């Protein structure tokens, strides 16, 4: 109702995600698929490592691995940025700093291509401890919850 | 330039460390439509996250099966 990119997503979404990355030196894709349906504010998605096995966590790379599925119940219809973008889409950049150890930063696109909603990404990271959390491989393989705070 | 006609986000991520302790990843974001066109620019909110992470047990290449659940919140209806 409140922005014509809104439309697109009122069923279930397929998804491609692609990521090639670059870590102390350390290169490596992933590759991935699923679906969203942000009626419900909810996505899937199988994620690969297409260049063997992947030099860092596979938590460190959640965040960077689609805003545009979250449910915007009610009201905030009229605050639903990622969605009024589509389908031609929005790039999303980040710094990611790892206390006491490197940094990530990223750039995705994120856009239809077809009836297809891509998240396609690149990563660099940089300054990690060759025996730090990270490049040690030392964090569980889980995920918490938290809160994306959004201003304009 | 990178959050023109956009926005920007900023929170943290708590990672957790195989026997005990917490890694942190202090998250900033900036996000710009690729089209000149209108779009929403919304007030202050938040999206709520909640993640699991799993594998297919059938799937020998190294991968993640990630799940995520996301509901907008923090604008209320009517005043304060």
């Amino acid at each position: 109702m409140v922005s014509k990119g809104e439309e697109l997503f009122t069923g279930v979404v397929p998804i491609l995600v692609e990521l090639d990355g670059d870590v102390n030196g350390h290169k490596f894709s992933v590759s991935g698929e699923g679906e969203g349906d942000a009626t419900y504010g909810k996505l899937t998605l199988k994620l690969i490592c297409t260049t063997g096995k992947l030099p860092v966590p596979w938590p460190t790379l959640v965040t960077t691995l689609l805003q545009c599925f979250a449910r915007y119940p009610d009201h905030m219809k009229q605050h639903d940025f990622f969605k009024s973008a589509m389908p031609e889409g929005y790039v999303q950049e980040r710094t990611i700093f790892f206390k006491d150890d490197g940094n990530y930063k990223t750039r995705a696109e994120v856009k239809f291509e077809g009836d297809t909603l891509v998240n396609r990404i690149e990563l660099k990271g940089i300054d990690f401890k060759e025996d730090g959390n990270i490049l040690g491989h030392k964090l569980e393989y889980n995920y918490n919850s938290h809160n994306v705070y959004i201003t304009a | 330039d990178k959050q023109k006609n956009g926005i920007k986000a900023n929170f943290k991520i708590r990672h957790n460390i195989e026997d005990g302790g917490v890694q942190l990843a202090d998250h900033y974001q900036q996000n710009t439509p690729i089209g000149d066109g209108p779009v929403l620019l919304p007030d202050n909110h938040y999206l709520s996250y909640q993640s699991a992470l799993s594998k297919d047990p059938n799937e020998k290449r190294d991968h993640m099966v990630l799940l995520e659940f996301v509901t907008a919140a923090g604008i209320t209806l009517g005043m304060d």
